[PDB]
């Protein structure tokens, strides 16, 4: 899987509150976290299933 | 416009609640299930204008003359969305630009806890160390957000000052406020940024982006609205 799954979530400068998932490699799952709206990183997906069939397993 | 049937008593990071409706023109932007992401400005009874970066869709709700997102009985309008207009040059790697226009499906019905702020003259200049207010349900800690609606007084700085900080990533769609003990945070975005002309709270930033953590000590960035009222007058008289 893509080193990108591995980085922690990332909110970013800009201030809304977003919903957004991640993959958690040390849980084996996507989590949500609160996105700023700008600036995103790669782990950072609009649903779980994008997330999983992403970052899954990594 | 810019007039509140409710008065405010002045004197969100180290911000403070504000009196319910005197800051009758902001909104709450909301998804399908009541979620909280964004803040915006009522305009008038049609348009919402808030940051393009909060990503509105038709999907999403304008909520109007709310205080305590956490009282179910309180009396608010849940207006649907028709239309979103985001400005085309909103860039989103420097972040300039940032503001989206709502039109709403079914008109907001104003009264005493529902109204306009009003919009500054391309050509208006608000000086430098001029006290404005933001406010919004935005973090008070950098957690989850305030039930209810919270608000502060800070600074316009000049872009002299703010850039002895951010630099380059400055641009001329935006203006800095803050670094005086209070911070926009996430959940304010898209919120207002209001100073009086003539008296009247006028409408000069919209919440954009800022200090990663809220620092209050840190210049907090706001999209200028004067550089971008143009675009506003034009996308509002083409439809």
């Amino acid at each position: 899987r893509p080193d990108f799954c591995l980085e922690p979530p990332y909110t970013g400068p800009c201030t809304a509150r977003i919903i957004r998932y991640f993959y958690n490699a040390k849980a084996g799952l996507c989590q949500t976290f609160v996105y700023g709206g700008c600036r995103a990183k790669r782990n950072n997906f609009k649903s779980a299933e994008d997330c999983l069939r992403t970052c899954g397993g990594a | 416009c810019g007039v509140p049937a409710i008065q405010p008593v002045l004197s969100i990071v180290n911000g403070e609640e504000a009196v319910p409706g005197s800051w009758p023109w902001q909104v709450s932007l909301q998804d399908k299930t009541g979620f909280h992401f964004c803040g915006g400005s009522l305009i008038n009874e049609n348009w919402v204008v808030t940051a393009a970066h909060c990503g509105v869709t038709t999907s999403d709700v304008v909520v109007a003359g709310e205080f305590d997102q956490g009282s179910s009985s309180e009396k608010i309008q849940k207006l649907k969305i028709a239309k979103v207009f985001k400005n085309s040059k909103y860039n989103s790697l420097t972040i300039n630009n940032d503001i989206t226009l709502l039109k709403l499906s079914t008109a907001a019905s104003f009264s005493q806890t529902v109204s306009a702020v009003c919009l500054p003259s391309a050509s208006d200049d608000f000086a430098a160390g001029t006290t404005c207010v933001t406010t919004g349900w935005g973090l008070t800690r950098y957690a989850n957000t305030p039930d209810r609606l919270q608000q502060a007084s800070l600074p316009l700085l000049s872009n002299t000052n703010c850039k002895k900080y951010w630099g380059t990533k400055i641009k001329d769609a935006m203006i800095c406020a803050g670094a005086s003990g209070v911070s926009s945070c996430m959940g304010d975005s898209g919120g207002p940024l209001v100073c009086k002309k003539n008296g009247a709270w006028t409408l000069v930033g919209i919440v954009s982006w800022g200090s990663s953590t809220c620092s209050t000590s840190t210049p907090g960035v706001y999209a200028r609205v004067t550089a971008l009222v143009n675009w506003v007058q034009q996308t509002l008289a083409a439809n």
